[PDB]
């Protein structure tokens, strides 16, 4: 297709500023796009549900989505560019999550609630245009029965905008457009008696049905490509990038410091466990040494002080020389510090690298607490860290649902007042134990001057 | 909830005619002082009327349930004054349309109607403790006209026929009502098979 | 952007005066180049580049890189055969080796030649120029480590001053990267 | 089409390719599937085989022998095993790899492959005219014959950037020769002249503005001059893999952009590399990748040895149905090579089957012009010598159509059509540049 | 090959019922496991797909001009076919066999049965062959693309039953999974196996899957690209890592053998590892004093 044609074709698709991805995006996109849109609409995605699963209200949850747009996924602009990002990051991501019933689930909540915010954020003008663009009724019949329908929408308008003034509501009821469909359809709303019902139609708490329309859509479109997905495994391109994205939902510091409670009030579990096995049996095997020395590195550890660590943890109890620490371990250590070989600088691992780990066994330390741990046995720390029963319980179901890594942040919530990578835990740790230091420091000098 | 959902100002409106002629008269039921402490006072939003109200029947016992109704009112004038007035009135008159409701709006059995397998009694079933016939209802249908099983049948014994017995007029409505619903289940067959086309 | 371009190889200029060879890092720090206020500059006999000259053989490299990927070298996953052929079995995958199981693969994968465009792509980005994160093209311990550091205010405005020269530059890889 | 290599489907194409000339084998000899068996595995009966020639080994030397070839089955037809070849019973024959190739052989043992004889591919239908056709032809040349030009480059030397010698020739056509059309070749800016390569490009007083990139050179250095091509002389530009000004450096190539090289839609057409096109009835086949110098043989016999390999070569481009037939691809050591796009080789065979009446295959080697199997092949060489001195350029002129002649033979039929007969009707001239 | 198997009795049931006849994945996770993982065995799933959904000739309503389209399953309402009263015929047949092998005393004729009960076995597993196979005489795409369909969502809820146990699915395809037990003994590995096999069977009622093999510790590859030791007493068991021994000499053998036997031992993956370093270390130093005998260094 031309440029030209496909541009044209966009802005027929664009008439709105919304869209129910009814008709795939035509054209070609580099790879570097592809992942990249994908990326940063999986982003906007995660930061709903972690809000979601949160309580937080509408309005908390908009207010801190705006910035993410602005940065991420840029709405209510008049470039081509931004609007294919969005097209394109949604098909991708309906590729990368109609694998599995669950995951379509999460996607369409997400999807559908992002419909919601940005349905919120659109002109009232705009929002007409696009419910436009299901059978409006006509003026005739909406001033015959304007008594009954305001009298219905009333208590919607001042609950849901705000318009406590009656002249308020009364202005907008004359412009609002109302929508004829069976009661069937909004059986939802008639239950709480938000519609008006006349000869068993329902007369439209629009953005409750529209949301209701495109997630079933959405639902039954990502069936569709589902059952289409086998031919694309043919391609070898994609297919990493969509396992990885589906996967993806799922001085100071020294060597004798790191030992300290003033830095061990700030490791995640993980390595906490990881510290605990290295203190008791003096030996980590491949995988927990390796999580745990990405994780020194990555909060400052030197490479000097992470080999003046790593012996003295490993020859404490006498059954290791340091000749072989030597021979065998100080080459792997340095190694993990770029200073080895082609001289890689290693990043430290993320949550999702470690859950891609192999599963520990007896004897092992690495891994995630709260995959790998008993129900009980985590319990049990999670009562060592003082939080109550009701705290525990939320971590508990966070755990089962396979969410560790909101589990995660809910214990750095609790004990501190969403986390991916233990690095991040710990800088926010550092910085909140610095900002408390400060305002005792303030308090304290503000206390000498009475 | 205020404002009314049309259907329950609807209803309201439709009921209001009726409030007075039934309970503030024919049932009577808050003449008795205990039964209207009992019901009437705590429909009231405002502890200070009821208990004034409370007093005045107590002061005055007996008096009948438009006394009453009337007594609501003018205790509530006498009581509440000042730019704040008007809100007492509309929450007394909110009070009132919602005791209007409480006594006179139909009140279903939930559990028969929310399931397709609940099971329901046929019409025309004996009622085994009274012999009444569960014969349909039109709108001059008092539980007096219902025809008792041993009366059919004393007509039975003079009359050999079903035709002339007292169960015949229900049977007739009946009749008609089948041969309705049956034309228009014909009609939205014919329908249907003009949208699929 | 570190871990992108670990494997790829430097880009390599010819002094066109003295001849001298050189790899260019960017606007960075080294021995061989100094990139003026006018131009890039070779250090040996202060002979200023035009951008052709310059142009010229970004364009050669690149080529070079894509002449050498269309050879179709393949290599043998398996660690004990290991051999490298341009021979392709009509089953592609398939090693050659009588009764060998490992996974034939392009040596010059189509990843690895994209990442050496985007590194030549970001040798001439002028943001990322600025602020310096250019993988570098000497190690630590090399003899050619550059002996003075470039301060952070000369990059700012040495880029600012050849910005036409890095877009024109950025052009040529964009010519073929827009074809990849 | 982008810069994707694909394993799987380039070995479709290599897979189809042998499958193709199963049935083409099949059809011209009139043979039952049932006759083509698996030669890889021990059978004692005699049987017929289709594969791809290939060395007996993965990693083999520069040189191959008669002793040291395989043959490549197909998928369906020998699982894609290969075997190796025992020629020792034909005495005359002429191998290249990727070449597909038709056996009757027999594999007694399991180890080898013994040929008894060979089944050669037959060579490719010619194009055909009806009578109003060649009339309409007949009256566009008012009477006089057509003249084609075609030239190759390079087009300046090595040690300059002079095209005195292109404005002379430009001069000449214009003037002079007054050629119908004028066929050119790539490399315009070879990407390996060695200027260009060690980045010794200098500043061009005759220029008010200095390029800044490769493109801008072809634009201030060609273009002036390609524009003096008189308007009445159709020209068509060929690219070649090294052309710089492309931005598609492999085999097929597309067709360059006018637009970009700023040339007026007058005169000036751009063909994809390879071409097939026709001059009024005239079917040309125009290829830029050196096959000539590309193709080296395996020979065994006096009789194929006293051949020209000029003729060998062509009739080897001739049955394989594709002007790059040798494979792997040619390699110069990294510098160029032939830059086969596998997955595309569907691109490079024959235009519907037909063979060209004239094919040109620009080549290193002398110069040439050759009637090959009823085909006209031609090499008009290089433009300009590396040291700059005088190269050579093709003239064809070929006599006007004519059914009453009768150089123009009739073929039965119903539909009464025309084989052309450009070797009974065209001069071919290799003129120093 | 099965094909005559196949068609013959398809044909032969057919003629007898009044009948004319026609003329004539998941990828695998590479790296060592250190807990027990179990092969699974998932051969009777296109036959209890077939039986379980009363998939026939004379049952799916299909179009017959575009064999692409994909039918649906016939409802409950329509009666048994002749292709899944077949299948239920020798399942029931198998279980018979099965019943009276219990109870026999006699060595020959416990074996006779185990045949016949094998027999069974084989001919239901293979009975997909008549409508899968493109040069099958009772060919019919639409069919073997519903049962294909429906083999694909069992093992996807095969995949969610296994994750609703702990478990993690190291391979499969629709006729063998693999799965990390998470364990590191037989009883407790085995347990976890036929819990696994009890649920199977609980979501799908004709489908019966049983533990094939008992892999202690598992360097995978590839399904047929790996190294494992086997219970059976464990044993080294090797299959396609043998390809090139030629090319080696025999102290490489050696060396590449007993590093396999000490990784994979019952031992610690650190003493093990350091007996590992110490022999390579050893080996090093007797190569260089040229303290090996020269036979280990030959090459053929
Ligand atoms: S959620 Fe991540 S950071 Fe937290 S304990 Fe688990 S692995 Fe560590």
């Amino acid at each position: 297709s031309s440029s030209e044609e496909e541009k044209k074709l966009y802005a027929r698709l664009y008439e709105s500023k919304l869209s129910f991805y009814d008709l795939p995006p035509q054209g070609e996109i580099t790879l570097e796009q592809f992942e990249i849109w994908a990326i940063d609409r999986l982003k906007i995605l995660l930061e709903i549900e972690s809000c979601l699963s949160r309580n937080k209200s509408i309005k908390e949850i908009e207010t801190i989505i705006k910035p993410q747009f602005q940065k991420l996924l840029p709405f209510n602009t008049e470039s081509l560019e931004d609007r294919k990002k969005d097209y394109y990051s949604h098909f991708i991501l309906r590729l990368c999550f109609c694998r599995s019933k669950e995951l379509r689930e999460k996607f369409v909540r997400a999807e559908t609630f992002l419909f919601k915010i940005r349905f919120n954020m659109l002109t009232s003008t705009d929002q007409t245009k696009f419910v436009q663009s299901l059978q409006f009724i006509s003026n005739e019949e909406k001033a015959e029965l304007s008594h009954q329908l305001y009298q219905t929408v009333s208590a919607s308008l001042q609950f849901q905008l705000n318009l406590n003034e009656e002249h308020q509501r009364k202005q907008y009821f004359q412009q609002e457009k109302f929508i004829k469909l069976p009661f069937e359809n909004v059986i939802e709303l008639v239950g709480n008696r938000l519609v008006f019902l006349k000869d068993g139609y329902a007369y439209l708490q629009q953005l409750n049905l529209l949301s209701n329309e495109f997630a079933s859509k959405l639902n039954q479109e990502l069936i569709k490509t589902y059952q289409y997905l086998p031919r694309l495994n043919e391609d070898d391109r994609l297919l990493p990038i969509l396992n990885h994205l589906s996967s993806g939902y799922t001085d100071e510091i020294n060597a004798q410091s790191v030992w300290s409670e003033e830095i061990s009030s700030n490791y995640p579990l993980c390595i906490k466990n990881l510290m605990e096995g290295l203190k008791k049996n003096h030996h980590l095997r491949y995988y927990g040494r390796q999580q745990l020395s990405l994780f020194l590195k990555g909060i400052g550890l030197s490479a000097d002080e992470a080999l003046k660590f790593w012996s003295e943890a490993f020859t404490r109890n006498g059954n290791m020389t340091m000749e072989k620490f030597n021979k065998e371990y100080r080459y792997s250590f340095r190694h993990n510090y770029g200073l080895e070989g082609n001289r890689i600088n290693y990043k430290p691992w993320d949550c999702h690298t470690i859950l891609s780990k192999p599963r520990p066994g007896r004897g092992d330390y690495h891994g995630c607490p709260f995959r790998d741990w008993s129900h009980e046995r985590l319990s049990a720390e999670l009562r060592s860290m003082k939080l109550t029963q009701a705290q525990i319980i939320s971590v508990l179901d966070s755990c089962q649902k396979g969410e560790y890594t909101i589990a995660c942040t809910k214990v750095f919530e609790m004990t501190h007042n969403h986390i991916a990578h233990p690095n991040l835990y710990f800088e926010r740790s550092r910085q909140l134990q610095k900002k408390q230091q400060k305002l005792e420091k303030e308090k304290l000098f503000n206390n000498g001057n009475h | 909830k205020r404002p009314y959902h049309p259907h329950l100002a609807r209803s309201l409106e439709q009921l209001k005619p009726f409030f007075v002629s039934i309970m503030l008269e024919e049932q009577n039921p808050w003449e008795d002082d205990q039964h209207a402490i009992q019901t009437l006072l705590p429909a009231l939003y405002d502890k200070q009327l009821i208990d004034s109200l409370k007093k005045y029947w107590l002061d005055n016992p007996r008096r009948s349930s438009k006394e009453k109704w009337n007594d609501i009112d003018q205790i509530a004038t006498s009581l509440f004054k000042g730019p704040k007035q008007d809100s007492h009135i509309i929450k007394l008159r909110e009070c009132k349309e919602d005791l209007v409701l409480m006594t006179l709006y139909p009140k279903l059995d939930v559990e028969v109607t929310k399931q397709t397998i609940h099971l329901l009694k046929a019409p025309f079933c004996i009622h085994p403790a009274t012999g009444n016939v569960c014969v349909p209802i039109d709108e001059s249908f008092a539980p007096e006209k219902a025809p008792k099983l041993i009366d059919l049948q004393t007509e039975m014994e003079k009359n050999n026929d079903v035709s002339l017995t007292a169960l015949q007029p229900f049977i007739n409505q009946f009749q008609a009502y089948v041969s309705s619903l049956l034309k228009n289940e014909l009609g939205s067959v014919k329908r249907e098979r003009e949208d699929d086309d | 952007d570190v871990e992108r371009f670990k494997d790829t190889v430097t880009l390599e200029l010819s002094c066109p005066s003295c001849d001298k060879r050189f790899p260019f890092g960017g606007i960075v720090s080294s021995n061989y180049y100094r990139v003026s206020y006018n131009g890039l500059q070779c250090k040996h006999c202060e002979q200023l580049f035009t951008p052709l000259q310059l142009t010229s053989q970004i364009e050669h490299s690149i080529r070079a890189h894509i002449s050498l990927y269309y050879a179709g070298w393949l290599q043998c996953d398996d660690s004990t055969c290991g051999i490298v052929t341009r021979q392709v079995s009509v089953f592609g995958k398939r090693c050659l080796n009588d009764g060998c199981t490992g996974v034939m693969r392009y040596k010059y994968s189509d990843k690895q030649l994209y990442n050496q465009l985007l590194y030549f792509d970001s040798l001439f980005d002028c943001e990322k120029n600025k602020k310096q994160e250019l993988k570098p093209i000497y190690l630590p311990d090399d003899l050619d480590y550059p002996k003075e550091q470039l301060t952070e205010s000369s990059i700012k405005a040495l880029t600012e001053q050849n910005r036409e020269l890095m877009e024109t530059g950025r052009s040529v890889v964009q010519k073929y990267l827009n074809d990849c | 089409r982008t810069m994707r290599q694909n394993l799987q489907e380039a070995s479709d194409v290599l897979d189809d390719q042998i499958e193709s000339f199963t049935k083409i084998i099949q059809n011209h000899y009139k043979l039952s599937p049932n006759d083509f068996a698996d030669p890889t595995i021990q059978s004692q009966s005699e049987i017929y085989a289709v594969g791809r020639i290939v060395p007996d080994s993965p990693t083999y030397d520069k040189f191959l022998n008669p002793e040291s070839l395989s043959l490549e089955t197909s998928r369906m037809g020998g699982v894609g095993r290969r075997v190796r070849l025992d020629l020792s019973q034909v005495n005359e024959l002429s191998f290249f790899l990727g070449q597909i190739v038709a056996f009757k052989g027999k594999n007694a043992n399991g180890d080898y492959f013994t040929v008894n004889s060979i089944l050669p591919l037959p060579y490719p239908n010619s194009p055909v005219s009806t009578s109003q056709e060649l009339q309409e032809f007949q009256a566009n040349l008012e009477g006089s014959s057509l003249k084609v030009i075609v030239t190759c480059g390079p087009y300046f030397a090595n040690d300059n950037f002079s095209l005195e010698l292109l404005q002379e020739f430009i001069d000449s056509i214009n003037n002079e020769v007054k050629p119908h059309v004028l066929i050119m070749f790539g490399p315009f800016i070879d990407i390996t002249h060695p200027l260009i390569a060690s980045g010794k490009l200098p500043n061009f007083p005759q220029f008010k503005t200095q390029p800044k990139t490769l493109d801008e050179l072809f634009l201030k250095l060609f273009t002036p001059i390609l524009k003096t091509i008189s308007p009445h002389i159709q020209t068509v530009l060929i690219p070649s893999t090294k052309d710089a000004i492309s931005n598609h450096a492999a085999y097929p190539q597309a067709s360059l952009i006018r637009k970009a090289l700023q040339l007026p839609k007058r005169n000036f057409k751009c063909m994809a590399n390879p071409s097939s096109f026709q001059i009024n009835e005239i079917y040309f086949g125009c290829s830029n990748v050196d096959t000539f110098k590309d193709l080296k043989e395996v020979i065994k016999g006096g009789t194929t040895s006293s051949r020209y390999r000029l003729d060998r070569v062509s009739e080897h481009i001739l049955q394989q149905r594709r002007y790059y037939p040798i494979f792997p691809g040619s390699i110069r050591t990294h510098i160029s090579g032939a830059d086969l796009d596998v997955s595309y080789l569907g691109l490079t065979e024959f235009v519907g089957g037909f063979s060209p009446d004239i094919m040109i295959i620009p080549s290193e080697l002398q110069h040439f012009a050759r009637v090959v199997q009823n085909v006209v092949v031609i090499n008009p060489g290089r433009f300009i010598r590396a040291t700059g001195n005088r190269g050579s350029y093709a003239q064809i002129t070929v006599q006007c159509p004519d059914l009453e002649d009768g150089k123009l033979t009739l073929v039965e039929g119903e539909e009464p059509v025309y084989l052309h007969n450009v070797w009974k009707r065209a001069r071919v001239d290799l003129i120093a540049s | 090959t099965r094909a005559g198997r196949n068609e013959y009795i398809l044909l032969h049931e057919f003629s007898r019922n009044g009948f004319i006849v026609p003329d004539k994945v998941f990828e695998p996770e590479k790296g060592l496991h250190k807990n027990y993982v179990l092969v699974m065995d998932f051969n009777s799933l296109y036959p209890s797909i077939i039986q379980e959904f009363n998939i026939c000739f004379t049952t799916v309503d299909r179009n017959k001009e575009d064999i692409d389209e994909l039918p649906s399953v016939p409802p409950s309402e329509v009666d048994q076919g002749v292709l899944p009263r077949l299948l239920a015929n020798l399942v029931d047949r198998r279980r018979e066999v099965k019943k009276v092998m219990k109870t026999e005393t006699d060595p020959h004729k416990r074996v006779q049965c185990d045949i016949r009960q094998q027999a069974l076995k084989l001919t239901a597993n293979s009975m997909y062959g008549c409508l899968g196979y493109v040069n099958s005489r009772f060919y019919a795409k639409p069919l073997a693309m519903l049962v294909t369909n429906k083999g694909r969502e069992i093992l996807m809820n095969t995949r969610q039953l296994a994750e609703s146990m702990n478990l993690l699915v190291v391979y499969g395809d629709t006729d063998s999974v693999m799965i990390d037990t998470g364990c590191d003994n037989y009883a407790d590995a085995i347990k976890i196996g036929l819990g696994f096999k009890r649920l199977v069977n609980e979501r799908y009622r004709l489908l019966e899957i049983d533990i094939d093999n008992v892999f202690k510790k598992l360097l995978l590859h590839a399904k047929k690209k790996y190294a494992a030791l086997t219970v059976n007493t464990t044993v080294l068991e090797v299959k396609g890592l043998d390809m090139k021994r030629r090319e080696f000499c025999p102290l490489s053998r050696d060396v590449s053998i007993h590093v396999l036997n000490t990784i994979l031992s019952d031992k610690d993956p650190e003493e093990a590892l350091q007996e590992v370093y110490d022999y390579l270390e050893d080996i090093r130093i007797k190569v260089e004093t040229n303290n090996i005998r020269i036979d280990k260094y030959k090459i053929n």
